[PDB]
């Protein structure tokens, strides 16, 4: 069987990707942006 | 205050009993000119805060306003009615009234209007609802607001775009289905365009938040990359706004593992190397992470990072990072990538030593380091060992006995009838591979054999995993050129497995096996 990850040879260790997938935090100041937008029509 | 309270109380009664019920009837008129004129009056009334309650507390009125807006063919009428609903959307009561009156589907329909005044009233009102009305998000999605919103990203008013993008962020967060709809509507390209087009910070910020949410989606991620997302987000890494810089970094990191084939990454890479020296821990952490993924199997990126002094920058990051593994793991993985398979790989292997990084690097193999960092560090040491100049210093830092310890423990833990996200089989291959390279040196060979490793290395020849068989045969190949070692290997009964390995499809395994066999016979 072959190694699922990692490994390497005479040229060194095999490069590997770090799976980043952080969505984290939905802040559940556009107030002025909103009023400003509507205060012209 | 008593005067206004009395006057308002009286006016509220006159409105709730005469004005409102009358205007509701007129809004329902067959004559469109009457409806239009009535819509104006209702709008004028909505401008006065004290008059709003009379308007919102009448379901018949609200429903007539919504129905009129959604069905009218008069621009001015659509404007007045949308403006009215906006005026009623500042508090819980009004929002609930608009919601129960079926205002959401009507407000969404208005997003298809070519008139700015209508669009502006529509998006800000939907935003208020999205922020405070429970059930608003699902209604907007069901009404197809996502598609309409994405289509509006080609508009030019930056304030309008800021609100529109924020609605997308609110609707998309933690909702995989909403992200796919956005993707299907061409959201990625439209969002990336904004990032490389406008300078309005609030818009870049809200837009970067939508991209972050979409960056964890396996479908949106490659779409963002292909749209030039990486280069675009990189444009703002030095912007005065910290919230923007950090959102761009988090997004870049999420996307990084799917951007290893992108061109035009010079500027981005150069900026990330600089950020490695930031006092901000979250910035250094993201810079290290993104660089690790970008240098992965891309010689061009490796070359550029080295050319901008990435080796020195990464060693410095590791030196001041101490036990923070969030920083050291990616930084070490980056150094690992940079020390192999490229024109400047050899130069990078020496540079780590020349920048006083060997001691701290070997130190990371020891507690309290966790398996992810150890695995990465073993990989880096393995590459550093390719450089003859690193043979002695690595031994002097105690790398050999620590690698042997990790190997023994990892191997014994594989005995049976994932640890901290790492398979012990990976550590066995890694440590043995590192030892195989370090064994090219004669003094190291003595140290290695003195730790009574031969019995283990021979045992490894029986491993099902051929990658492990390869490194075991290889280290034995190096050690075997020593008489006592060759005889010890023979005594361990290595002749049988090695003979079997001679047939291995793996040329490396076969060659090493034969080498060891020849050494023993001699």
């Amino acid at each position: 069987p072959q190694l699922n990850s990692g490994g390497g040879d005479e040229l060194g260790a095999n490069d590997e990707l770090i799976r980043f997938k952080d969505e984290g935090e939905q802040e559940e100041d556009l107030a002025d942006v909103k009023s400003s937008l509507v205060n012209e029509s | 205050h008593a005067v206004v309270n009395l006057i308002n109380y009286q006016d509220d009664a006159e409105l709730a009993t005469r004005a409102i019920p009358e205007l509701t009837k007129l809004l329902n008129d067959e004559d469109q000119v009457v409806v239009n004129k009535a819509a104006v009056m209702v709008h004028q009334l909505s401008k006065k805060e004290a008059s709003r309650h009379a308007i919102m507390r009448s379901p018949q009125m609200v429903s007539a306003i919504v129905r009129t807006m959604q069905n009218t063919n008069d621009v001015e009428t659509a404007r007045c009615t949308a403006g009215t609903l906006h005026n009623l959307s500042h508090h819980r009561e009004g929002l609930l009234a608009i919601f129960k009156s079926g205002g959401i589907p009507a407000l969404v329909k208005m997003l298809g209007s070519p008139v700015d005044s209508v669009l502006f009233y529509a998006i800000t009102t939907l935003h208020n609802l999205l922020l405070h009305q429970e059930g608003a998000k699902m209604a907007v999605r069901l009404a197809g607001g996502l598609q309409k919103m994405v289509a509006l990203l080609n508009k030019t008013n930056v304030k309008f775009l800021a609100i529109t993008t924020d609605c997308l962020q609110i609707l998309a967060y933690g909702n995989q289905e909403s992200k796919l709809i956005i993707l299907a509507s061409g959201g990625p390209q439209a969002l990336v365009n904004i990032m490389r087009t406008y300078t309005y910070e609030k818009l870049l910020w809200t837009t970067s938040r939508v991209l972050k949410v979409l960056s964890v989606c396996s479908s949106n991620k490659p779409a963002i990359v292909e749209a030039g997302g990486m280069q675009a987000l990189g444009l703002h890494l030095t912007d005065p706004s910290q919230r923007l810089v950090q959102n761009c970094l988090w997004t870049l990191r999420n996307l990084s593992d799917a951007a290893t084939k992108q061109e035009g990454m010079e500027g981005l890479l150069g900026t990330l190397v600089q950020l490695l020296g930031s006092d901000d821990i979250n910035v250094v952490t993201c810079a290290a992470g993104i660089l690790s993924n970008l240098t992965c199997n891309n010689y061009k990126n490796k070359m550029m990072v080295c050319q901008v002094g990435g080796i020195e920058a990464l060693v410095r990051t590791v030196l001041r990072a101490g036990d923070r593994e969030d920083i050291t793991e990616p930084a070490i993985c980056a150094l690992r990538h940079l020390t192999s398979r490229h024109q400047e790989a050899e130069m990078a292997q020496n540079a780590v030593r020349l920048h006083y990084g060997l001691p701290v690097v070997v130190k990371l193999l020891h507690p309290p380091s966790h398996w992810p960092l150890i695995k990465a560090t073993v990989g880096l040491i393995r590459n550093l060992a390719l450089c003859p100049a690193n043979h002695a210093p690595l031994r002097e830092q105690g790398a050999i006995p620590r690698l042997v310890q990790l190997l023994v423990r990892a191997h014994q833990d594989t005995q049976r009838r994932f640890v901290e996200g790492v398979r012990m089989e990976e550590i066995v291959e890694g440590c043995t591979g590192a030892l195989h390279i370090l064994a090219r040196d004669v003094h190291n060979r003595i140290v290695i054999r003195g730790l009574n490793t031969i019995p283990l290395f021979v045992q490894l020849l029986y491993s099902p995993i051929e990658n492990i068989q390869r490194v075991a045969a290889g280290v034995l190949c190096e050690l075997a050129q020593d008489k006592e070692a060759a005889e010890a290997i023979e005594a361990e009964g290595a002749t049988a497995p090695l003979t079997e390995l001679l047939h291995s499809r793996n040329e490396g395994v076969a060659t090493y096996a034969a080498a060891v066999l020849f050494r023993m016979s001699e």
